[PDB]
RNA sequence: GAUUAACCUUUAGCAAUAAACGAAAGUUUAACUAAGCUAUACUAACCCCAGGGUUGGUCAAUUUCGUGCCAGCCACCGCGGUCACACGAUUAACCCAAGUCAAUAGAAGCCGGCGUAAAGAGUGUUUUAGAUCAAAUAAAGCUAAAAAAAUAGACUACGAAAGUGGCUUUAACAUAUCUGAACACACAAUAGCUAAGACCCAAACUGGGAUUAGAUACCCCACUAUGCUUAGCAACAGUUAAAUCAACAAAACUGCUCGCCAGAACACUACGAGCCACAGCUUAAAACUCAAA
């Protein structure tokens, strides 16, 4: 561009950056509706365990529980952090453990 | 001891190149890799040789073996030796600014303890060159082979302050804020002197970088800028 | 051995940067030669390029004022029938007698291209040379 | 690279080259010039290189340019009391031009020392204050005195907690 | 208290400074001063006292077992199917260290481009400003071979483009700088509708005839809309000097101006607005998704 046309655009507008699942916000506690399980997306294969969240936002998620073996059940209160799941398409929430309910993984 | 990281090729060296058919020794020169790829198999590698005092060269070899592959590229490059002219024998004589292909660089003249802050394979061709103080500035496509073309392209194009006193028949007089006014004569024309002098010219029509005028007016603000890092 | 970079400098430029910089033992047998006696120009590589747009070449075309003077003569009286020979330094063809004729006029008279035309003819017929118009 | 001719006259550095700072009787400048004559040359020199740098060191002067209005190019000054200021521009270089308006209604160099002079005497150097105005925050960056609790530990005896 | 991922003591004194008041000694002050709590940070330690993460590549650093596309792991690329340096345990090593580093949010963004990757193919005029580069067409007639015009034309002319090639006549082919309209005015080509009219021939559709074994979709006959005639709705100016130059296209570049472009798809889309109006055209997003395209 020549340089009227750089002074009528002016500087560069970079848009507003996109808020995340958690809405810019490090960690979101969420009440467990339900548990289940999903597949990953196939160049790869599991039974991936993941539960449905209603946030203290009022939206409802679906969060992955990392590590081997969970107890969680409805009604408990479980704390989410980002982080996508690479395995799982739109699974963008990761449930925290050893905070409220959720437990740290059993050893061994 | 490993070269640009832990799994990575480049800048290992491969010693001194092997004593040549025509029955010349090789024995100053260190020999730097600098890129290696798998041919689809062979492998083709890309290396370069100098002995510190500039004299250097680059060279890339073929062979379905690794080792035969450095050999070629190695007794190749010493063969195909560029001379390059250095400024008190540590830097540059003036900036440099190329385009090979779609690789652009630009390369800044640097006093003295400078170092060589620069693409980590023009640090590794400056070693084996001879050149201590330089500063260099990558763009568009990180292309290994334009990258040490253009390098050796630039540099083996260099004007010395001879050849300027000799093409303009007149003095040149080198100005060092550390040394104040005094004006030190570092070249002179061979032959004899021009009595008229050079067109004052109010305004010179030089083509401008806007990289280096933002970073003088202080408008650079990139986070990755003068870094501390180790000597190079 | 000296760079093969044929295209880098000359093989003067090269061989005495490889010769200070000791990667050469010895200066080759002719690099004495050369530096004595160099030629006038550097040996430097240079890829030819094409003229475009107005650039012409700077060669001119070699004319003389008697070629005016040929032209007629080839126009009127036509090529000689005797035959040119162009082994002997010194020919003279009839055209060049007519022109030699044509210029003494001039020199000893006035400047009338078709008067002094017709008197070199007058005076050539009367030496004794066949001129067909 | 930067684009156009002479991108060196959209440098800061070249902004301030310039030389020429109006007395405050000067309000407005016109700048009346030819597009084409060999005589007016300098004059379009001069509205290419150093109305800029003009502008720049007097920001508050209004600045107009005129094209091709009168046969010969020229230079008019209206100042604060009402008088008009002509300077004829024709076969002077930008050189002259620039040189002619800086004796004529420039200040000069010693008001402008004595203003810098003027502006030190503002930023006292035993004042003590926040980096932005001041050489030092506190006494205690003073060898000699008592530096900060924070980076030498006072003695018991000098503490409000071992005192009640 | 509630709520949020977010969580300091229901301390002391007016001794200093500040404020209020007083003529003043002085009096008052949850301002403030001095303390309490807290790895949030900085500084300095430490007599014993170290943890956290990481170890496939990017990127410093794995031994032995267990498991077998399961359990699980990853910032990106990816690992896991009986020899897993990538999962779990264990050993060792690596980085930082009273911290470590998982999540989140900032710090750092266009002087680059527009034939083939996103981005410059209808034409002309005006335009506030910026720059320095100051054989056309229309209308009348007429016509030879057989309504549209052999030869000329192996010509390359006229016009802004679309286009213009029989002959005669009458009008007649803007502009003394350049750039600069979606929105103004003219043209242009594109097929389809509205009133009428003509209808030799042809012919989408609609009927009828003949045909294999889902006949011929294809052949034959007839006749519609329609074919016809009116009346309407990158530009400009320079250079060949340089190293020519990713590739292929079409040899490269400079100056100056306008328009346009910033990963893919969503999307020649939705909504809004304008224009029209059976079909619509112009401008033109967002959410979700991906590591590519
Ligand atoms: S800043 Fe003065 S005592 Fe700390
Ligand atoms: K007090
Ligand atoms: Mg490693
Ligand atoms: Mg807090
Ligand atoms: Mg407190
Ligand atoms: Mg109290
Ligand atoms: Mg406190
Ligand atoms: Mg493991
Ligand atoms: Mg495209
Ligand atoms: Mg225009
Ligand atoms: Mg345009
Ligand atoms: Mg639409
Ligand atoms: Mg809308």
């Amino acid at each position: 561009a020549t340089l009227n046309q750089m002074h009528r655009l002016g500087p560069p507008k970079r848009p507003p950056r996109k808020l995340g699942p958690t809405e810019g916000r490090p960690q979101l506690k969420g009440v467990v509706l339900c548990t289940f399980t999903r597949k990953p997306k196939k160049p790869n294969s599991a039974n991936r365990k993941c539960c449905r969240v209603r946030l203290s936002t009022g939206r409802e998620a679906v969060c992955f529980i990392p590590g081997e073996g969970h107890t969680l059940q409805e009604h408990q209160i479980v704390l989410v952090e980002g982080g996508r799941t690479q395995d799982l398409p739109g699974v963008k929430l990761t449930v925290v453990r050893g905070k409220y309910d959720c437990g740290h993984v059993q050893k061994k | 001891e490993r070269g640009w990281s832990g799994n990575s090729w480049g800048g290992i060296s491969l010693g001194p190149p092997d004593p040549g058919p025509c029955g010349e020794t090789y024995e100053d020169f260190d020999t730097r890799i600098l890129e290696v790829r798998n041919v689809f198999k062979s492998i083709r590698v890309l290396v370069a040789v100098g002995n510190g005092k500039g004299a250097a060269g680059f060279s890339i070899g073929k062979a379905t073996d690794r080792m035969d592959a450095f050999r070629k590229a190695k007794n190749r490059a010493v063969h195909h030796l560029h001379y390059i002219e250095r400024y008190e024998d540590h830097t540059i004589f003036h900036d440099i600014s190329l385009r090979f292909k779609r690789t652009h660089i630009k390369m800044k003249k640097q006093p003295k303890g400078y170092g060589l802050r620069c693409h980590r394979a023009i640090i590794t061709i400056c070693r084996l060159i001879g050149i201590k103080d330089m500063y260099a500035k990558v763009s568009g496509s990180i292309n290994m082979l334009s990258l040490t073309q253009g390098l050796f392209r630039g540099l083996s194009r260099q004007e010395t302050h001879q050849q300027l006193a000799d093409k303009k028949g007149l003095h040149v007089v080198e100005i060092r804020e550390e040394c104040g006014p005094l004006p030190i004569v570092v070249a002179s024309p061979r032959g004899p002197l021009r009595k008229d002098p050079e067109p004052e010219d109010e305004v010179p029509d030089v083509k401008l970088d806007w990289e280096d005028v933002k970073t003088a007016q202080g408008m650079k603000r990139s986070v990755w800028s003068n870094l501390k890092r180790a000597a190079t | 051995a000296g760079s093969r970079l044929e295209t880098v400098g000359s093989i003067f430029s090269r061989t005495r940067d490889l010769v200070r910089a000791g990667v050469l033992k010895e200066k080759p047998l002719w690099f004495d030669v050369y530096d004595a006696f160099p030629p006038l120009r550097e040996p430097v590589f240079q890829r030819p390029r094409v003229r475009y747009g107005k650039a012409k070449a700077p060669i001119q075309d070699i004319w003389y004022h008697e070629d005016r003077i040929r032209a007629k003569f080839y126009s009127v009286y036509g090529s000689g029938q005797r035959a040119f020979d162009l082994f002997n330094p010194n020919f003279k063809s009839t055209c060049q007698r007519f022109v030699e004729k044509y210029t003494e006029l001039q020199k000893l008279g006035e400047t009338d291209e078709e008067k002094l035309f017709v008197e070199t003819g007058k005076a050539l017929l009367a030496e004794g040379v066949i001129l067909r118009r | 690279p930067m684009k156009g001719r002479f991108p060196i006259r959209r440098t800061l550095q070249y902004l301030s080259q310039g030389n020429v700072v109006f007395k405050d009787s000067v309000k407005v400048m016109t700048v009346n010039y030819n597009t084409h004559g060999e005589l007016g040359e300098g004059a379009r020199k001069f509205v290419f290189f150093n109305i800029p740098q003009i502008q720049y060191k007097n920001p508050w002067v209004q600045i107009m340019m005129f094209k091709n209005m009168t046969p010969s190019p020229f230079l008019r000054f209206y100042l604060d009391s009402g008088e008009q200021v002509l300077v004829d521009v024709e076969t002077k270089s930008n050189k002259e031009i620039m040189e002619h308006i800086r004796k004529i209604l420039g200040k000069n160099e010693e008001t402008l020392r004595e203003e810098e002079e003027e502006k030190k005497q503002l930023s006292h150097p035993a004042n003590f204050g926040p980096r932005k105005y001041c050489l030092r925050e506190c006494i205690c960056e003073v060898e000699g005195q008592v530096p900060c609790p924070s980076l030498v530990p006072l003695p018991k005896e000098m503490r409000g907690k071992y005192k009640a």
